[PDB]
């Protein structure tokens, strides 16, 4: 095998993918001209720069022991045993202060697993696996590049910036895509971002699974943003599938897509507002001059350089010199077009970080001299790592390329700080090319002007607009996270932010729709349309009572109708006066006592009617006394019946679901008193009918007019009872008209029964 | 130094032949029990397998055995030799698998190094609990159980004896810490409470052990302690307990075992200690092979010369020893020899299974089997082994098989420290734990009856519903029994909740809703005299009314107060009815009418007495108008009274719970005082008006009696009120007394009013 050994006080290991992965016949293959040779030359250039430097390791000269991994984990594991064979102390071995890690994640994982046992620090330049951040398994591993979940964090931040909550995610098979998609799921659920579909493209499929994935993505039109954390060939396949289909999606991609033109080739219409993340890097201008001035004759340090030269230019060296072509001095890298790899600055940073750690340990442990001393002969990997590698703070070796984030340092897990570039595929004059629109070092710095507002108009990626509970509620029919508005009734309130609750007839929902409040009470008739109605009604009743009292007072001297009828006329006057109080108690505020007084008014009216009927039954003082006792007993029986049906007077709630308004009206007391009122009103009608039949008028105690007056008053009671009988049933509402009609009718009856009785008194006098 | 021998299938080996000697030589003296005996057991097993026509009959097993010097770095360096045989690049020998690792750290390092190169490893003495995860060691197997199976066994032992409150003692290293952690997991999975958790890590003087003993003893409710300690971490603790006179029922682990070096000088403290030890049996064939070993014929082992020199204190240069042998007296078989034999035989069985499955055409190593795939071997033929242990005591329970984690079957022996002998103290196997406990309760000193049982309870027995289960701040897990109030039902474990304002608790004290009923406030035994008095008064009033009606012929009908007499009779009837209804069951409206009825009746009698004042000053209608106005005023004041004192019920005055509610009305007692005060004021005004009368006969036959009786009636009425205040507690006695006084006053008034009629009758 071929190896690179350079003498020096301290030797640093190195592993590069110089040869591609072995085929099915050989263990190795063609030389990887970009990832292996360029990175090896970058390491050699950095080592030479450090060796000829004056302020970094002035007295210690660094050597290297570089090995070829052939892009295989097993080959790298076998080769890395040469690093640990020199630390046993039990082909001269060379001490290895540190090993520069491999490129592929599996290679780095295996190398770290082997090196953690022998306490050998490792710094990688291209490994971006989240598994390598586990310090319980890779406590001696570090890397100058950030892991791959920082890309997921950047995607989540970008989605949150544009207010995109309902997005579709597509990943690939393996471990990179799986880890990235799980990290993105974690970040999205941390930032409250819905995931519409979790599609998978596998590893290698025919152009039908990609079409199925595209159709599945199109099955949810609400999500117009697709999040891609997926490889650099399956991405092209998916783009081709979406080009074959008619779809318009905005892609949020990863470093797999980046700014590469391989994805966009042949399908430059589907991708027009895509967001792609790329690892930020800077070109080391000295490295281009160093590599362009390299020849297969003046560079014998690299054993792989001759084969790389003969493969790149397809010529033959001095081995045959005439096989296919002559590798003359005309062929050179300077004349040919040369592009620096995007991960050269990372290799340079890793080498310089190792050199800085060694310099710090030399200054600390071995002061007073700039030379390798006894105390620094053996290298303590654990102390060196944990004291001088995770605590580095030095600017980029080739920072003259202006940039604020040129500091090279590691976090607690040894990973580098994520500095990503946000790109956008845009148009200028028909030319299709990318354009940087921001960067993600620690926070978003997007230039919205350059993004063209993410294609024509800002795309919408939300599942329905936010829904205000004050007017309508929301539910989740099939989607757990997002919601669809459902109207909420004005008589219901949102107890929770998902469900509307009903106050009921007891209370009304509040304006804020966060609870119930005491609904306005029943309508007050004091300030209603008939505000002066009871006042006018009582005025006539008061005047009639005053006139009756005056007549009774004047009746003491020279009696006219007081001859055995004084008790009857006093009872009639008392009933008429009680009617005035009865008609005024209806408008009183709803109270059990108020409605009890209202019922007592009807009872008093019935007693007055009974007394009026008794007046005709007269045709002495003992017999009038017996009649007074009889009517008093009748009134007592009426009061007993009133108390019988007056038991546990309920408040009498009304305004049920038939009439559900803001204002609910209620009665004075329980609404079960209709039957009691009907029964009580029957007694008055019965006694009026009995008096009408008994009004024979066959005897005149003093004059025939009195019998005629009694008969006329009997007809008025029957007329008012029969006329108001239909109104008893049809008027069954709490409106003002129902009560005012009844009070007016009873007041008119009380006035008409008393007006005719006063006529004989004036005529007699 | 290596004893490797050429073979078709070479098996690696790692034994702690040399004890760790520090930095002086990286390993010191030769380990004569853990490095030599186990290595010779492996060699004997390999020889027997090579001489076995039923296991690998055509292929000969090789050996490549190295020494780890009881250190992890040396073990890694030695395992590098195992690795450097399959690299695609003396003479390396391919290793199909390694049987090595006696220390947990050594085994961990070896497994970490050999995992990357796909080399299966079977251990024989490593019992680390963190070697069971395949995410870090996916090519590691064990013939011994891990260190948490004994924790499960001890948890089951504690559950068997209903020991819920136990003390825990652990060590500072991984052994003891992992054991204690598994112990909390198994205890919380089995509802076992933990009193204390201390550390007795090494390099500590006697003071730390004495403090630990004192801390354990400051808890007389925890008589059982579990010891996750090493030999040196347990001997010191037992010595401290013995010298401090501490008695406990120790439940130890494999760190103690059946060793006699822990009970040396501390027999009293270690009395009745249950100990868990790994179950194993001696191998007679291995012992016989080991006896016939000499430094002259055993040329395979390079460490045998040093072992012979160190053990017998001899030297091969001075010819100090000539005829010596390891007979029964100097030889004691180790407890983990059978585990080494089982590991070697399991590896051989896996190799035989692969040979049969790959190329069954011939019983020889085929070309296809020459490249050995360690991953497939471990996944298929190593983990899936089911064979009887070689050289077994023929018991059916000795079967070798690996679990899904590549661990051994957990089989431990339960030991107790006997004192039931003549004068000798010794151990006894009193059970075993394979998958379930099989204890022999018969002997079980202390921890069984006939010797004094040792219970481990945090506190007293579980409390009944009649007392509050209170959690002690010091001891959280159990609860104490503290009686609560008799009327406070225990809603839950927290405390006794309130049944109600006046509701009696139920029997179960979970749902009571039992409000006592006192509808019959006044008993019928005492409600007889007032009823008879009221009936007599009503009869007298009826007779007086009838006589007055029949007295129309008497001259004194219009001049006299016939209407006044009727009003007085009506007032007497009203007060009698009020007393009768107040001596009955109270109601919401009954209390209001009782006060209104008493006031109206008092107004009626006062108005009747005030009629004499009107006659003293001077039309008959004037007195009627005055009495009607007084009655109307009294009615209005009573109306205002019950408007300000709205009717209600629920007078729960007495909180003694003997009688929470005594019926009555919810109206305040001050309202009753105001009505009585107003009645007394009216009576006093009436008496003053009567005494202010001038000198006039005015029917002196009746006026004198009325004047004499009015003062007495008013005095009785005014003295009835302080009776209630003197008792200072309203009850059925006050109501009956008030009713009796009212009825007596009414009867006296009626009698004095009717006295002229009775006098004129005769
Ligand atoms: C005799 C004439 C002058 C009428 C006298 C007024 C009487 C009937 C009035 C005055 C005060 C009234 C009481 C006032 C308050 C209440 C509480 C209510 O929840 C039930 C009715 C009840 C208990 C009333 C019953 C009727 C009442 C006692
Ligand atoms: C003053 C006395 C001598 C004669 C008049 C008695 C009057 C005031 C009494 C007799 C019957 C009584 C009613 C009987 C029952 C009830 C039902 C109760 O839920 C409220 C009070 C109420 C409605 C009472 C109010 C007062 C009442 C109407
Ligand atoms: N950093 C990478 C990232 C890599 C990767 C990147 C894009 C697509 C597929 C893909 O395969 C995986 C799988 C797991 C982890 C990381 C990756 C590495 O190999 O570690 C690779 C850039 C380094 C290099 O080879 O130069
Ligand atoms: N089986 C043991 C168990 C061992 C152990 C046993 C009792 C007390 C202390 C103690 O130290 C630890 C620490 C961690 C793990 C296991 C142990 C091993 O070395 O793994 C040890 C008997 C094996 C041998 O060396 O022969
Ligand atoms: C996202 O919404 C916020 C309000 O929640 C708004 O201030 C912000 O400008 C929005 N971002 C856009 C429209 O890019
Ligand atoms: C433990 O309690 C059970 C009942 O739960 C009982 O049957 C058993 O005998 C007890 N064990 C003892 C006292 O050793």
């Amino acid at each position: 095998r071929r190896e690179i050994k350079i003498e020096g006080d301290l030797v640093l290991g190195g592993l590069f993918p110089i040869n591609e992965k072995g085929t099915g016949t050989e263990e190795c293959g063609r030389i990887n001209e970009d990832r292996g040779i360029q990175r090896l030359e970058a390491m050699l250039f950095a080592i030479d720069e450090i060796n000829k430097d004056d302020y970094l390791l002035p007295g210690v000269k660094l050597g290297v022991h570089i090995l070829d991994t052939c892009s295989r984990d097993t080959y790298a594991l076998e080769q890395s045993l040469e690093f640990v064979r020199a630390s046993l102390t039990k082909n001269i071995p060379l001490l290895i202060a540190g090993v520069i890690g491999g490129s592929y994640s599996s290679v780095s994982i295996q190398v770290a697993n082997l090196l953690r046992l022998f306490q050998i620090p490792q710094i990688s330049y291209a490994s971006t696996s989240a598994k390598l951040s586990d310090k319980s398994r890779y406590d001696y591993f570090a890397r100058t590049v950030p892991p791959d979940f920082y890309q997921a964090k950047a995607m989540a931040e970008i989605l949150r910036f544009f207010n995109w909550t309902y997005v579709s995610t597509v990943a690939s098979e393996g471990d990179y895509g799986e880890t990235g998609i799980e990290a993105f799921e974690q970040e999205a659920r941390l930032r409250n971002i819905c995931i519409a579909t979790a599609e998978k493209v596998g590893r290698s499929n025919i152009r039908k699974s990609y079409d199925s994935v595209i159709r599945e993505l199109l099955q949810k039109p609400n999500a117009r943003v697709v999040v891609l954390f997926m490889r650099s060939d399956d991405s092209r396949e998916l783009i081709a599938a979406a080009s074959r289909a008619n779809a318009s999606f905005t892609w949020v991609a990863s470093d797999g897509w980046g700014a590469q033109e391989s994805i966009i080739k042949g399908s430059e219409h589907v991708a027009y507002g895509a967001i792609t993340l790329e690892l930020a890097s800077q070109p080391v201008r000295q490295f281009d001059r160093y590599f362009q001035s390299l020849n297969p004759y003046n560079n014998h340090r690299n054993p792989w350089f001759r084969d790389f030269w003969e493969q790149k230019f397809q010529c033959s060296l001095q081995n045959k010199r005439n096989h296919r072509r002559v590798c003359d001095k005309h062929l050179a890298i300077d004349s040919s077009n040369y592009e620096q790899e995007s991960k050269i600055m990372f290799v340079v940073n890793a080498v310089y970080a190792m050199a800085h750690a060694l310099h710090k340990m030399q200054r600390t442990l071995c002061p007073n001299t700039t030379k390798l001393c006894d105390a620094m002969k053996i290298l303590d990997g654990k102390k060196l790592y944990k004291d001088y590698l995770l605590k580095i703070n030095f600017t980029a070796p080739f920072n003259p390329n202006k940039d604020a984030d040129s500091i090279v340092k590691f976090d607690t897990f040894g990973d580098g700080m994520g500095r990503y570039n946000v790109f956008n595929f845009q148009n200028v004059g028909g030319k299709y090319s990318y354009l940087k629109v921001g960067h993600w070092a620690e926070t978003l710095s997007l230039d919205v002007n350059s993004i063209h507002w993410s294609r024509n108009s800002v795309p919408t990626s939300q599942c329905s607009d936010p829904c205000a509970p004050n007017e309508m509620k929301n539910m989740q029919p099939g989607d757990v996270c997002c919601w669809i508005c459902i109207p909420c009734e004005p008589y219901e309130y949102l107890a929770d932010e998902f469900t509307c609750m009903d106050c009921g007839s007891g209370q009304w929902p509040t304006a804020d729709l966060t609870g119930c409040y005491d609904l306005p009470e029943d309508y007050i008739r004091w300030e209603d349309a008939w505000a002066i109605g009871p006042v006018t009604i009582a005025c006539l009743g008061f005047m009639c009572t005053c006139m009756v009292v005056t007549v009774f007072i004047k009746h003491n001297n020279t009696p006219l109708v007081k001859a055995s009828g004084r008790e009857l006329c006093y009872i009639l006057l008392f009933g008429v006066g009680l009617s005035y109080c009865m008609t005024f108690f209806f408008i009183a505020k709803p109270s059990p006592v108020i409605c009890a007084l209202r019922r007592l008014g009807l009872g008093s009216s019935f007693a007055i009617c009974y007394s009026a009927l008794l007046t005709k039954t007269n045709c002495k003082f003992i017999s009038p006394s017996s009649q007074v006792f009889i009517c008093l007993g009748l009134i007592l029986v009426q009061i007993v019946m009133v108390s019988v049906w007056l038991i546990l007077e309920a408040p009498g709630t009304r305004r049920y679901t038939l009439a559900e308004k803001r204002e609910t009206v209620i009665l004075k007391c329980n609404v079960k008193d209709s039957s009691m009122l009907i029964s009580l009103t029957y007694d008055v009608i019965l006694v009026i009918l009995c008096t009408v039949y008994a009004f024979k008028t066959r005897k005149c105690p003093e004059n025939f007019n009195e019998a005629k007056f009694i008969g006329f008053t009997m007809y008025t009671t029957c007329i008012i009872w029969l006329a108001f009988l239909p109104i008893f049933y049809v008027t069954s509402s709490d409106y003002r008209v129902q009560t005012t009609t009844m009070c007016i009718s009873v007041s008119l009856s009380g006035f008409v029964v008393l007006g005719c009785l006063f006529a004989p008194k004036v005529h007699i006098i | 130094k290596v004893l490797t021998l050429e073979g078709d299938l070479v098996l690696g080996g790692l034994f702690p032949v040399h004890q760790k000697g520090g930095p002086a030589e990286d390993c010191g003296p030769v380990n004569e029990h853990r490095g030599i005996q186990r290595l010779e057991a492996m060699l004997f097993a390999l020889d027997r397998i090579n001489r076995d026509p039923h296991l690998l009959p055509g292929v000969r097993l090789g050996a490549h055995i190295l020494d780890s010097c009881s250190k992890d770095t040396h073990a890694l360096e030695q395992a590098l030799d195992f690795v450097r045989a399959s690299l695609s690049r003396d003479a390396p020998t391919a290793i199909t698998g390694v049987i090595g690792g006696s220390y947990s750290d050594v085994s961990i390092q070896v497994a970490n190094l050999l995992r990357l190169f796909q080399i299966p490893q079977i251990s024989y003495a490593s019992t680390s609990a963190k070697l069971s995860d395949k995410s870090r060691y996916d090519y590691f197997a064990r013939t011994v159980p891990p260190d948490f199976f004994q924790a499960k066994a001890m948890a089951e032992i504690l559950r068997f004896f209903n020991w819920t409150y136990v003390s825990t003692v652990a060590s500072e290293g991984d052994y003891g810490e992992t054991g204690i952690e598994a112990f909390e997991l198994e205890a919380r999975a089995r509802n076992i409470c933990v009193a204390t958790s201390e550390k007795v890590g090494r390099a500590m003087s006697r003071a730390a052990f004495e403090g630990v003993v004192r801390a354990l003893l400051q808890k007389p409710s925890a008589r059982v302690a579990v010891l996750f300690t090493r030999s040196e971490d347990a001997r010191e603790l037992l010595a401290a307990s013995q010298r401090l006179n501490a008695s406990f029922t120790w439940v130890a682990s494999d760190g103690w075992g059946a060793l006699e070096s822990v009970v040396a000088g501390s027999e009293g403290a270690a009395e009745g200690a249950i100990t868990i030890e790994l179950a194993s049996y001696p191998i007679s064939d291995f012992a016989s092979y080991f006896q016939s070993l000499d430094p002259w014929n055993n040329s395979r082992n390079p460490w045998f010369r040093e072992f012979w020199e160190q053990r017998f204190r001899c030297s091969f240069r001075q010819r100090d020893c000539a005829a010596h042998s390891l007979r029964a007296v100097p030889f004691e078989q180790e407890s983990k020899i059978m585990f080494v034999v089982n590991a070697v035989y399991a590896m051989a069985h896996a190799l035989h299974n692969m040979h049969r499955a790959l190329c069954p055409n011939t019983t020889r190593l085929c070309d296809a089997m020459r490249p050995v795939n360690g991953r497939r071997l471990y996944k298929d033929f190593v983990l899936n082994v089911k064979f009887d242990a070689p050289f077994r005591p023929a018991d059916t329970h000795n079967e070798v098989r690996f679990d899904r984690f590549g661990d051994g079957i957990g089989r431990y022996n339960i030991f107790t420290y006997l004192r039931a002998g003549s004068g000798r103290y010794r151990y006894q196997k009193v059970g075993y734990w394979a998958e379930g406990l099989t204890l022999d309760t018969s002997l079980i000193p202390w921890a069984s009856p006939s010797a004094g049982p040792l219970p481990a309870s945090r506190c007293s027995e579980p409390c009944l519903q009649n007392e509050v289960k209170s959690v002690q701040p010091g001891e959280v897990c159990c609860w104490l029994c503290i009686p609560c109030q008799p009327y406070e039902y225990r809603l839950d474990e927290f405390t006794c909740a309130d049944c109600g304002l006046g509701y009696w608790p139920n029997a179960s004290l979970t749902g009571c809703f039992e409000l006592p009923q006192e509808y019959i406030r006044w008993g019928d035994a005492w409600a007889v005299g007032p009823v008879t008095i009221a009936c007599l008064g009503a009869l007298a009033t009826l007779f007086v009314l009838g006589v007055f009606v029949r007295h129309n012929a008497t001259p004194v009908v219009k001049a006299s107060g016939r209407e006044l007499c009727y009003i007085l009779l009506g007032g007497v009837f009203l007060c009698y009815c009020m007393t009768f209804i107040f001596i009955a069951k109270p109601s919401t409206a009954v209390c209001t009418l009782r006060r209104l009825g008493l006031g109206t009746a008092f107004s009626v009698c006062y108005s009747a007495l005030l009629t004499k004042t009107n006659r003293i000053a001077r039309s008959p209608a004037s007195q009627v108008a005055i009495c009607l106005a007084l009655i109307s005023g009294q009615l209005l004041i009573v109306v205002a009274w019950l408007v300000v004192e709205a009717p209600g019920t629920g007078k729960e005055t007495a909180p003694e719970r003997r009688e929470v509610v005594t019926l009555r009305c919810n109206h305040r007692d001050a309202s009753m005082l105001g009505s009585l005060a107003y009645n007394v004021l009216l009576i006093a005004l009436c008496t003053l008006y009567a005494f202010k009368t001038r000198k006039c006969p005015e029917n002196f036959n009746e006026a004198k009696f009325i004047g004499f009786t009015m003062y007495t009636t008013c005095i009785i009425w005014l003295a009835f009120l302080p009776i209630f205040y003197v008792t200072s507690s309203d009850y059925r006695v006050q109501t009956t007394t008030m009713c009796v006084s009212v009825s007596l006053s009414g009867s006296v008034v009626l009698g004095c009013l009717f006295a002229p009629k009775l006098h004129i009758i005769l």
